[PDB]
């Protein structure tokens, strides 16, 4: 492992090679501006991003002694011996040559005094600072460390002498993901037809280690389509099969379409399997959320040249059952951006500051990986009125949609986030939401009309065995005020009665038959009610 | 000769947490 | 232990078995591919489920060593000890051969390093993540962890090269197949058909049937050596397995009496997508779900639940309107998340919810801190039923007595569809005649007159005309004499007013009307 493994920080690379090396190699320049380099380094950033990969780089290169320090396997049983040991190691550092020391996980002993309790942690975080910084502090050593959480360190061990360039390895971008590809399929047979560059713009928030789990996860999905055809050969691997090896594309499409960012693995939204086609009517609307969402990934070029940055929200209101979820659902399955779903009253909690917490969370989950579509499903629930309650209630409910004021527009650096909200009482969300910059463009989803409950029809029966004889123009002419919902309900009246047929015969009857479909017609429902549409229809003039 | 060697490790503190009331 | 002791998780199993095996029994496939293969296996599922029996089983089938440690064994309260036991147990794995490291019950000591307060939590963690990954971490070793809550983990201990892969281990042919291995090494009977234990144990783990196999064979000779060749025609029969079971309602479609075409109804859409998957695959659509059941109380709403629960494998979770309420804040939402994700955990399932007036309440606008509860409790709710889900076997069954009070989003089709009204002498008949299965009759009694006398009752008013004439009977006891049904008949109740039965006939025609 060298120089060459690690790709996609170029820059935090540069930033520590300067150091470890120019005073190693080129020591004339600093004598003669005459000033010491810098010396101590803290990489950060979110876990995987190559931090130890470089550390493990910059120690395989350098002619100097490496040193290497774990963070929880310094201190022992006895009292004491923890400060010994980091005597003992930085001793033997700096007792022959120039040397680099590197610790892994500092927060493990480093927490931030005036917070922990035990002598034992003070004892030796002290004992790291007197070593590092005090009287006759260094002679000729380099330090570096590597934590998640480095707000959870001494304030005093991040000052200038002790770690005065704080480095940050965070999320490649897309240039930065396509040579960690290149860089790790070096190795690995491929085939031809397989594309890196078409790849790597797939994968969003995939960093590092993510990246490496999709090349292998796409070699054993290789393995195992052509292995299992084969004898098993225990006794010997067949020559002729083992130079047939590769990788083709479908492997790797496969591979990406089950994988999920590391970052995103608590929040991994089940496997639900809806398309374009499957949602009848409502084309504009259609076209314009997809207008709004893939023009800023696929295009970002078109924005800055422009010099602008794109809209963001999105909020569907409408009569219940129309498609609102059913669109939430099209766009996390044929959307390249991440889809992190929420339900409404899900993030709230017992406890006092903690609906706020969650809501950090997810948000900053969702800025991580970048694009990302945050459907917060039935607003209705936690972006609720300000107005009064005089109540604990309404002091809770009042700080929670305070909270996402201030996370969807406040101080944040215009990262790619698209907010989708879905409610079935619009009059009762905050005007603070209700604005551009929050949910810019309100789309009403009516009841489809007759080409559109036609087309609905038409959708939902796209793997249903008909009649050739079927026309299903005369029931949607037969039909008003109903909703999509009540056409499925229909349908799967009209399969269940071909089914008791069916049963009743037992192919007798490969097809679902007119008959059965009115006698499925003839319940009908009619769910929405008409005193209550009067609501909607207000509210759209209004 | 025997020799005898001192050892503290920790101890067991307690918390309190705040809760909120919906009526 | 081996392969052969394992069934049911046969499509983890076999991905478990493979990726393990695959680099053991031969890694020049590897070497052509020029990758190295998964080195870790994140198990979570339910205890008891036989997650470690499978890593056991793994471990025996190859030349491996099978170490095992324990979550709270190796947590101590000493200063740099447990971080020193995890490295002896780690130094000890690698020093003998290629081996399989179970750490069991991760979650106790992987607390998310920002909800714990206590340092050796952190440090061990963090002296975890070091063994896992860094300089020189392992060398031909693979790590075995289980969970029941996957999601008190650390995100970095769910990265790729630690715990790489997450493996779901949680039905009616792995139950049979349990019941088939674990009955392996006894004689049991020649009459004993495993279609009913595989049907009636529709909610065992896997681990409890063992224990119920141990208890049903430890029972036949408790019982076959009060008195007492003796070891020939030994063996358990289906009384001693019963008798097990016994150590989840008794109701198979006689105890309700009347409503036939309910019943009819109520079989067909319950029975037809649980014994048919294949035919809605090829009709290639989903079955409809939700029910919601309305009239005066006391009709038997409950007994039709539970008697169209009990014919099925599935399971049955009950729970009352009010009886999830809290005065916290967002325990009720809470609760109902914990309801579903149950029912969906196990299926198929059926979810009866009793008196959704209390919980729906046609949430509107009201103004108050109760108001925004029953908002936020009605939000969760219709989510929950329909949202975000994959609905792979929920059945939502409702039961109110007033529905006119009812939000019109769960009575939307997709949620509970189906409006069936639950409303006569010749029902009362029936009713008599369920409730009088299993009792010693005279012949000169007439349930014809008896219910000729009822004119409006309802069956929980029969079901007490047949307690007071069975305390009756035991009163003279210490066969039921028609004097009993007689003296009896006087006292009768009628709970049921008549203004709510004209609200009731009201609504049934509004809604045949709409
Ligand atoms: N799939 C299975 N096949 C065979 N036996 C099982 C299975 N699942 C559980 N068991 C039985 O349960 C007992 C203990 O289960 P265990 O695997 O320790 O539970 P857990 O999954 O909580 O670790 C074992 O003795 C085993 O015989
Ligand atoms: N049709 C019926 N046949 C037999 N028993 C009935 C019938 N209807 C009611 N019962 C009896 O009366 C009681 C009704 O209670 P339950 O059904 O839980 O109340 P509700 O009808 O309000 O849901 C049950 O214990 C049941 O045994
Ligand atoms: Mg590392
Ligand atoms: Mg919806």
């Amino acid at each position: 492992v060298g120089y060459d493994d690690i790709g996609g920080c170029r820059k935090q690379m540069a930033q520590i090679r300067e150091m470890v090396e120019l005073p190693l190699r080129h020591p004339q320049l600093f004598k003669a501006i005459g000033i010491k380099p810098p010396r101590g380094v803290l990489m950060y950033g979110p876990p995987g991003t190559g931090k130890t990969l470089m550390a493990r780089a910059v120690a395989n290169e350098t002619g100097a002694f490496f040193f290497l320090i774990n963070g929880p396997e310094v201190m022992s049983k006895m009292a004491g011996e923890s400060e010994s040991n980091l005597r003992k190691a930085f001793e033997e550092a700096e007792k022959n040559a120039p040397a680099i020391i590197f610790i892994d996980e500092i927060d493990s002993i480093a927490p931030k005094r005036d917070k922990t309790n035990g002598e034992v942690e003070r004892r030796v975080v002290s004992q790291l600072l007197t070593l590092m910084d005090g009287m006759k502090a260094r002679s000729n050593v380099v330090v570096i460390a590597a934590t998640n959480r480095p707000n959870s360190i001494d304030p005093a061990l991040r000052r200038f002498g002790r770690f005065d360039r704080e480095v940050d390895i965070g999320i490649p971008d897309a240039t930065g993901r396509l040579e960690v590809l290149r860089i790790h399929t070096k190795n690995m047979k491929l085939a031809d037809d397989v594309d890196l560059e078409a790849l790597a713009a797939e994968t969003h928030g995939y960093v590092g280690a993510d990246i490496a789990s999709l090349c292998s996860e796409a070699a054993m999905q290789q393995i195992r389509e052509k292995m299992d055809l084969i004898d098993l050969d225990e006794d010997e691997i067949d020559a002729e099969v083992l130079d047939s090896l590769g990788v083709t594309m479908d492997n790797f499409r496969f591979a990406l379409g089950n994988s999920n960012p590391s970052a995103l693995r608590e929040t991994v939204v089940e496997s639900v399997n809806v398309t374009w086609d499957d949602v009848g009517g409502l084309d504009e609307i259609k076209e314009e959320l997809k207008e709004t969402v893939e023009y800023p990934v696929l295009h970002p070029d078109q924005y800055t040249k422009f010099g602008l940055s794109p809209s963001k929200g999105v909020l569907f209101y409408g009569p219940p059952g129309t498609g609102k979820t059913l669109l939430a659902k099209a766009v996390a399955t044929e959307v390249s951006a991440n889809f992190i779903s929420v339900k409404g009253p899900e993030l709230l909690s017992m406890w006092y500051g903690e609906s706020e917490s969650n809501i950090r969370d997810i948000f900053d989950k969702a800025r991580a990986a970048a694009p990302t579509v945050v459907f917060l499903d039935e607003l209705d629930s936690i972006a609720k009125a300000r107005g009064g309650s005089l109540g604990d209630a309404g002091g809770a409910s009042d700080r929670v949609v305070n909270q996402l004021l201030t996370e969807m527009d406040g101080m944040n650096a215009k990262k790619n986030v698209f907010v989708i909200g879905a409610t079935n009482r619009p009059d009762q969300i905050d005007p603070a939401i209700l604005r551009p910059g929050r949910l810019d463009q309100l789309i009403y989803v009516p009841l489809p009309d007759e080409n559109a409950r036609l087309s609905i029809l038409n959708a939902q029966l796209r793997k249903t065995p008909l009649e050739p004889g079927l026309e299903l123009t005369a029931i949607a002419k037969a039909t008003q005020g109903f909703s999509g919902a009540d056409l499925l309900y229909i349908v799967q009246r009209a399969a269940k009665y071909a089914i008791k047929d069916s049963i009743e015969a037992h192919d007798p009857v490969p097809y679902i038959t007119k008959e059965h479909f009115a006698e499925a017609m003839k319940t009908a429902k009619r769910s929405v009610s008409d005193a209550e549409l009067r609501r909607y229809e207000a509210y759209s003039q209004q | 000769a025997a020799a005898a060697a001192a050892a503290a490790a920790a101890a067991a503190a307690v918390a309190v947490a705040v809760a909120v009331a919906a009526a």
